[PDB]
RNA sequence: GUGGGAGAGGGUGGUGGAAUUCCCGGAGUAGCGGUGAAAUGCGCAGAUACCGGGAGGAACGCCGAUGGCGAAGGCAGCCACCUGGUCCACCCGUGACGCUGAGGCGCGAAAGCGUGGGGAGCAAACCGGAUUAGAUACCCGGGUAGUCCACGCCCUAAACGAUGCGCGCUAGGUCUCUGGGUCUCCUGGGGGCCGAAGCUAACGCGUUAAGCGCGCCGCCUGGGGAGUACGGCCGCAAGGC
C-alpha cells in the first residue's frame, strides 16, 4: 500500500511551504505516486478493469490540476513537471 | 510487518519426538520467512467436529507472530509440505469485538 | 444367519418409491425390501401403505436373523416416510432412534429442468 | 415468533470474533450444524454479519460441524 | 490533509466441507428408475438401497434479508497478497482549480466465434420412449456443441427505475444499513414504505421528484413497409453501428 510515512515524505517534499498539505504541487505529486503505484499493479494483474478506471480518474484529475496550474503560474507548472518528470 | 496468527492442526497420534521434530520444522520454517513470535497457546489434542485425515481428533498449536506480508503465503506452503501437519489457517490479526458488553 | 441382534434401518424414501434396507451396526445390509418386492409394480410403490408393507417386510425378514432393536435413519422426502416409520415402530422390532439424514448439498451441482428455479 | 431464549440474552461478556472459543459457539449452531438466524441470535447486523465469518473459520479449522443430523423426528 | 469506518467492489495465489458422477472393496438380492398412467432405459457380467476408500469437475447450503457493494454489466465458502471506490469527524491546506460533454478511447450478462485445455452435473442439435387426430412440442430415457479455464474476438438485451448527469430550493411520519455526537435523541451518507404543497391524461410521483428552477448532452415527430434495402465503417464468421 502507501504508508503514512512515505505519505508524509512526499508532503514535506513538495509543500510549498511548512504547514502546506493541500496546495497544487501536492496534490499533483500524490496523484502522481499513486498512479505509478497502480500502474505497477496493473503491469500484472492486466485483467483488473475497476482499478483501471480509477487510473484513469486519477490522470484526469492530474491533469486538470495540471492545467490549472498552467493557466496561473506556468513557472511553478515547468517546476512541477522537472521535479516530477511527466508529459514523457 | 503486519502482525498475523497461525493455527496449525497436526497428527494427535504423534510421539513425544515426532512431535518435537515437527514443531521442530515449524520454528526453522518461522525462523527462514522472518516471523518474530509473540506469543504461543499450545492447547494440544481436542476432539474435532469432523473426522479430519480419517482421525477425530487433532493436536492444536497457535502462534502469534509478526512478519513481512509479502511471504506469508509463500510460508503457508512451506508448512503443508508436511505429511504429519493437516490443517494451516493464517489470519491477520484483529482487535476483539466484544458483545453484550 | 448371523444373529446380529441389533442394527440400523435405512428409509429412502422417493415421490416414486420406498425401499428400506436393514443393516448391521456398521451398516453393511442384512435383509432389505421396497414397492417392487411386494406385488406393486407401477405407481402403487410410491404409497405410504405399500411403504408400510417394505417395512414390515424387511423388518420379518430381519426377524430371521434374530435381530431386536434397530436404529431407524430416514433420507429423501416421499409420501410414504412416516409411514414406514409407524410400520417399523410397531413390527417387534425395537426402534432405539430415528434421524433424518437427508442428503442436501452446498448447491454444487446444476439439478434437472424438473428441479429447476433453485440452485 | 421465537420467544424462547436469545442467544445473546443467554450469554454474558463475550469476543465475537474469537474463532476458537468453541463453547460459546456452539450455542450460535441450530440443533444442525447450520447457523441460527437474527431471530435466534438476538444479535445486531454487524454482529451477525462479523458472528458468520468467525464460524466459518471455526468449521475449518474443524472445531465446530459444517452439517448435524436431527434426531428425534 | 489528518484520524477513523463499512462493504458478495476488482485481480492473483492457495485452501475447506456437503452433494452428484465415476472407479475399488465390503456387505447384500430381484428389481431400480420413471409417469396422469406408462414405455424406452438400466439390472444375474449382481443394479437400486447401505458402509468404507479413491478420482475428478463444477457450484458455494445455513448465515441471507424487503440487506450490502459497483459507473453499468454485475459481484455470495474460507485465507493471504495486490488494488479501486466510498462515508464520517477535525475546520487543517489549495483558492473557482467547476458542471456537462459532439467525436475519440475503454469497460460491457447470456449466447456465439478462434486456438489450446478441460469435461462431474446440466444440456441446443440429435437418438429414442410416450402423448396425440398428427406432436418436427410440452412429459420420460439418453446425448453433442456448449456451460468451465487461459488468451484473443464478438458490442447485443425487458443493458429496466422502460425515469441522462450535476447543483440549488420545497411538510413530515415510519422501517432499515452505516458512521459521528451532549447516544430518550440529534446530526451526516445510503437503501424502502406512506404521504404536505405541487405535478400528472390517468395510474401514480412526491428531499432517492415524475414538484419548483438552472446548465449541458442524447433522443422523439402517425401505423405497416422496417431496424428491411442501398452505401459506409467494423467483424474470422454469425453479424453489429
Ligand atoms: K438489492
Ligand atoms: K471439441
Ligand atoms: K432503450
Ligand atoms: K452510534
Ligand atoms: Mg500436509
Ligand atoms: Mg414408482
Ligand atoms: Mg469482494
Ligand atoms: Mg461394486
Ligand atoms: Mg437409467
Ligand atoms: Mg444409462
Ligand atoms: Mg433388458
Ligand atoms: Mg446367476
Ligand atoms: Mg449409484
Ligand atoms: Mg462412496
Ligand atoms: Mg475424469
Ligand atoms: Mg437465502
Ligand atoms: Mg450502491
Ligand atoms: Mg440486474
Ligand atoms: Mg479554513
Ligand atoms: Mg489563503
Ligand atoms: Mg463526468
Ligand atoms: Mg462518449
Ligand atoms: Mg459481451
Ligand atoms: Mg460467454
Ligand atoms: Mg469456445
Ligand atoms: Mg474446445
Ligand atoms: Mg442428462
Ligand atoms: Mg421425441
Ligand atoms: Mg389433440
Ligand atoms: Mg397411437
Ligand atoms: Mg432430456
Ligand atoms: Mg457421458
Ligand atoms: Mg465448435
Ligand atoms: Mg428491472
Ligand atoms: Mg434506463
Ligand atoms: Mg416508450
Ligand atoms: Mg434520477
Ligand atoms: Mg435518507
Ligand atoms: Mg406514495
Ligand atoms: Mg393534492
Ligand atoms: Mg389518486
Ligand atoms: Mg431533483
Ligand atoms: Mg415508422
Ligand atoms: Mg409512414
Ligand atoms: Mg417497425
Ligand atoms: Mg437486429
Ligand atoms: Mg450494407
Ligand atoms: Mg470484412
Ligand atoms: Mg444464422
Ligand atoms: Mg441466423
Ligand atoms: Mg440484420
Amino acid at each position: 500500500p502507501i504508508t503514512k510515512e512515505e505519505k508524509q515524505k512526499v508532503i514535506q517534499e513538495f509543500a510549498r511551504f511548512p504547514g502546506d498539505t493541500g496546495s497544487t504541487e501536492v496534490q499533483v505529486a500524490l496523484l502522481t505516486l499513486r498512479i505509478n503505484r497502480l500502474s505497477e499493479h496493473l503491469k500484472v494483474h492486466k485483467k483488473d478493469h475497476h482499478s483501471h478506471r480509477g487510473l484513469l480518474m486519477m490522470v484526469g484529475q492530474r491533469r486538470r490540476l495540471l492545467r490549472y496550474l498552467q493557466r496561473e503560474d506556468p513557472e511553478r507548472y515547468r517546476a512541477l513537471i522537472e521535479k516530477l518528470g511527466i508529459r514523457g | 510487518m503486519r502482525r498475523y496468527e497461525v493455527n496449525i492442526v497436526l497428527n494427535p497420534n504423534l510421539d513425544q519426538s515426532q512431535l518435537a521434530l515437527e514443531k521442530e520444522i515449524i520454528q526453522r520454517a518461522l525462523e527462514n520467512y522472518g516471523a518474530r513470535v509473540e506469543k504461543v497457546e499450545e492447547l494440544g489434542l481436542r476432539r474435532l467436529a469432523y473426522p479430519i485425515a480419517k482421525d477425530p481428533q487433532g493436536y492444536f498449536l497457535w502462534y502469534q507472530v509478526e512478519m513481512p506480508e509479502d511471504r506469508v503465503n509463500d510460508l503457508a506452503r512451506e508448512l503443508r509440505i508436511r505429511d504429519n501437519v493437516r490443517r494451516v489457517m493464517v489470519v491477520k490479526s484483529q482487535e476483539p469485538f466484544l458483545a453484550n458488553a | 444367519k448371523r444373529q446380529v441382534a441389533s442394527g440400523r434401518a435405512y428409509i429412502h424414501a422417493s415421490y416414486n418409491n420406498t425401499i428400506v434396507t436393514i443393516t448391521d451396526p456398521d451398516g453393511n445390509p442384512i435383509t432389505w425390501s421396497s414397492g417392487g418386492v411386494i406385488g406393486y409394480k407401477g405407481s402403487r410403490k410410491g404409497t405410504p401403505y405399500a411403504a408400510q408393507l417394505a417395512a414390515l417386510d424387511a423388518a420379518k425378514k430381519a426377524m430371521a436373523y434374530g435381530m431386536q432393536s434397530v436404529d431407524v435413519i430416514v433420507r429423501g422426502t416421499g409420501a410414504g416416510r412416516e409411514q414406514a416409520i409407524r410400520a417399523l415402530q410397531a413390527s417387534g422390532l425395537q426402534v432405539k432412534s430415528i434421524v433424518d439424514d437427508t442428503p442436501v448439498p452446498h448447491n454444487g451441482c446444476r439439478p434437472k429442468k424438473k428441479f429447476r428455479k433453485a440452485s | 415468533p421465537s420467544r424462547k431464549a436469545k442467544v445473546k440474552a443467554t450469554l454474558g461478556e463475550f469476543d465475537l470474533r474469537d474463532y476458537r472459543n468453541v463453547e460459546v459457539l456452539k450455542r450460535f449452531l441450530s440443533e444442525t450444524g447450520k447457523i441460527l438466524p437474527r431471530r435466534r441470535t438476538g444479535l445486531s447486523a454487524k454482529e451477525q454479519r462479523i458472528l458468520a465469518k468467525t464460524i466459518k473459520r471455526a468449521r475449518i479449522l474443524g472445531l465446530l460441524p459444517f452439517t448435524e443430523k436431527l434426531v428425534r423426528k
